[PDB]
């Protein structure tokens, strides 16, 4: 029973909202992040699946994984996770425009696969891997947040969890987009998102830079008509790397590699470089 | 006409009384609504006593882009029409863009539709007039196009006005918006879902889809069942696929005039070129007729909301 009474958490400044919550900077034996979930009144059938998932998320511990600290159902349902200093990868690439050396770019990619490889090893599907959910603790180590939590991301009817699909669309694999092929979320759907993140690191751009229509992306990526333009990969990027990015982005999920092989590829080209 | 020229000139009057727009000059009264991109408040501008609406968009974009957005939004000081929501000023502070616009005390027709269940064709007739006039003012006088017609962006007040707002005037904000989370339903015409905006025609599709949705009280994709109609959860990707690969929706058999049923059918033609343009709709039977009718729109609205009759 990993719950938390109301009076324990000192909720503070509202930080922002995402695809399934709003985050506040809280206090709880130190700074935490309090994300007030969107599904306000949950089902006793939903609530027991959410508790069950918290159990799996509490037993996760990795240097590249934001610690999950538990939850609280008191005023409203909420999630308490480690607070991170400094900016997300999204901010660094797309807002601050931080000028990392290409050697550090590859290292950001290495630690991220490193962390994903652990979640998959503990049979956890992220469902929301994007640079917004990757922080850089002390401008050094990579830390992946907002993993798992399928049960509170896809609101229920009473005993039926059906992903109505939410999240930012740029990292969604096509089969995820379509939401038809049974359970759409899978290891390879994360690998696909990971690929989009590579595209971020190698180009300093978000994908589909010339498309400015949300539903146009959803339809074309989901229909296999739209694909990130790999031309945009900057000139000083390893060939061995660009080929790795393209393996993760395969339109058919079964052709995508798994993270054991992926992490392998990055370390190989990490060594043999300077 | 005369009452419009009075009202338009009266706005510019109250607009000069507002100077620089600083965040400390506003006191928050009530919330008006929220979407998946912004939140809007009814607020009072202390220096000038006016009451405006203040939309707050929170974007995480680089400051270079954000400053061009604010700069581009200032074209809104040129939109002066009785069919375009009034604009008081845009600025940036506390990590959010603010657009300050005139307060429309009736709300958007999306709210009004929920309070009304359905909207009577006689009303929708007058609504179509305003939307057509509004897209027109945007296409001629400014050569910009709405790109987001839907019931949420048609605003209405107790003086019987019907104004468009939230139209794509800022090129950089269009780009910035395209990293949004997925919505639940689209008003995007089928060409835009495969290609790009085909001038004013693709605004017109959305107008038609909005007319159907409001005429029947229900998102019309997929079209109602056989017995849900006599009673007078789809995936977002499938809706987009339905809009491209399926026949467009249409009004019910006998409930609406034939002139109205044809009007929306001319709006929902899947080919943007075979579809009707502004000059075509402007002289359609249903518009010719709905213009002649002396419908009391202001009172129908106040009734529908539960406010007492005005004037
Ligand atoms: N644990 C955390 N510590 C510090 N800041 C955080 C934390 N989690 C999220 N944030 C920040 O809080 C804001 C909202 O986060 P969030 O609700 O996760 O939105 P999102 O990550 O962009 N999309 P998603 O995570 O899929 O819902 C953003 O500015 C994040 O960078
Ligand atoms: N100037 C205004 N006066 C009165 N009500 C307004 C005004 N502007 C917006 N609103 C209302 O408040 C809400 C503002 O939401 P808005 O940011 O336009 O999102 P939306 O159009 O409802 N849906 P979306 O486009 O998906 O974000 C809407 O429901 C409107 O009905
Ligand atoms: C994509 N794009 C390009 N130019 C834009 C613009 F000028 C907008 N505003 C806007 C316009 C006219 C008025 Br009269 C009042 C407004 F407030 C909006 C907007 O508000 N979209 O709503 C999203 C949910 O917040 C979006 C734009
Ligand atoms: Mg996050
Ligand atoms: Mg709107």
């Amino acid at each position: 029973d990993w719950e938390i009474p109301d009076g324990q958490i000192t909720v503070g400044q509202r930080i922002g909202s995402g695809s399934f919550g709003t985050v506040y900077k809280g206090k709880w034996h130190g700074d935490v992040a309090v994300k007030m979930l969107n599904v306000t009144a949950p089902t006793p059938q939903q609530l027991q699946a959410f508790k069950n998932e918290v159990g799996v998320l509490r037993k996760t511990r990795h240097v590249n994984i934001l610690l999950f600290m538990g939850y609280s159902t008191k005023p409203q349902l909420a999630i308490v996770t480690q607070w991170c200093e400094g900016s997300s990868l999204y901010h660094h690439l797309h807002i601050i425009e931080t000028k990392f050396e290409m050697i550090k770019l590859i290292d950001i990619a290495r630690q991220t696969a490193q962390g994903m490889d652990y979640l998959h090893a503990k049979s956890i599907i992220h469902r929301d891997l994007k640079s917004n959910n990757i922080f850089l603790h002390e401008d050094l180590t990579v830390k992946i947040g907002d993993f798992g939590l399928a049960t509170v991301k896809s609101r229920w009817s009473g005993s039926h969890q059906f992903e109505q699909l939410s999240g930012s669309i740029l990292w969604m694999a096509p089969e995820v987009i379509r939401m038809q092929d049974k359970n759409p979320y899978s290891f390879q759907s994360d690998v696909y998102a990971f690929g989009i993140v590579l595209y971020e690191l190698m180009t300093g751009q978000l994908p589909y830079s010339n498309i400015n229509n949300r539903d146009q992306i959803i339809f074309m990526v989901g229909r296999g008509y739209l694909s990130p333009d790999l031309s945009k990969v900057r000139s000083n990027c390893p060939k061995a790397m660009k080929r790795l990015m393209a393996e993760c982005l395969k339109k058919k999920r079964d052709e995508r590699p798994l993270f054991p092989q992926i992490l392998a590829s990055i370390e190989l080209l990490a060594r043999s470089l300077p | 006409d005369e009452q419009q020229r009075k009202r338009l000139e009266a706005f510019l009057t109250q607009k000069q009384k507002v100077g620089e727009l600083k965040d400390d000059d506003f006191e928050k009264i009530s919330e008006l609504g929220a979407g998946n991109g912004g939140v809007v408040f009814k607020v009072s501008h202390k220096p000038s006593g006016l009451v405006m609406a203040r939309k707050l968009i929170h974007l995480e974009i680089k400051p270079a882009i954000r400053n061009q957005i604010i700069r581009e939004l200032q074209v809104l000081h040129e939109c002066n029409s009785p069919y375009i929501v009034g604009f008081y000023g845009a600025f940036y502070s506390d990590g959010e863009i603010s657009i300050c616009m005139e307060h429309m005390d009736g709300g958007s027709l999306d709210q009004v539709l929920k309070k009304a269940g359905r909207i009577p064709e006689q009303i929708l007739g007058k609504v179509s007039i305003a939307v057509i006039k509004g897209l027109t003012y945007l296409r001629e006088k400014h050569k910009i196009m709405h790109r987001d017609v839907k019931p949420s962006n048609i605003l209405v007040n107790s003086r019987g006005e019907i104004k468009l707002c939230d139209f794509g005037v800022s090129g950089q904000l269009i780009d910035a918006m395209a990293n949004a989370f997925v919505g639940t339903r689209s008003y995007m015409s089928p060409e835009r879902l495969q290609g790009t905006h085909y001038s004013v025609q693709s605004d017109i599709w959305s107008m038609g889809l909005s007319l159907v949705e409001m005429a029947v009280g229900r998102y019309p994709i997929p079209p109602p069942d056989a017995k849900e109609l006599e009673l007078m959860p789809m995936a977002i990707f499938e809706l987009l696929d339905y809009i491209v690969n399926e026949p467009p929706p249409k009004l019910p058999s006998g409930v609406f005039s034939l002139e109205f049923q044809d009007f929306v059918n001319k709006c929902l033609i899947k080919n943007p070129a075979e579809r009707a343009d502004l000059k075509q709709l402007m002289v359609h039977a249903f518009i010719k007729r709905s213009d002649a009718e002396e419908v009391d729109f202001a009172g129908w609205l106040c009734s529908t909301i539960g406010l007492n009759q005005p004037s």
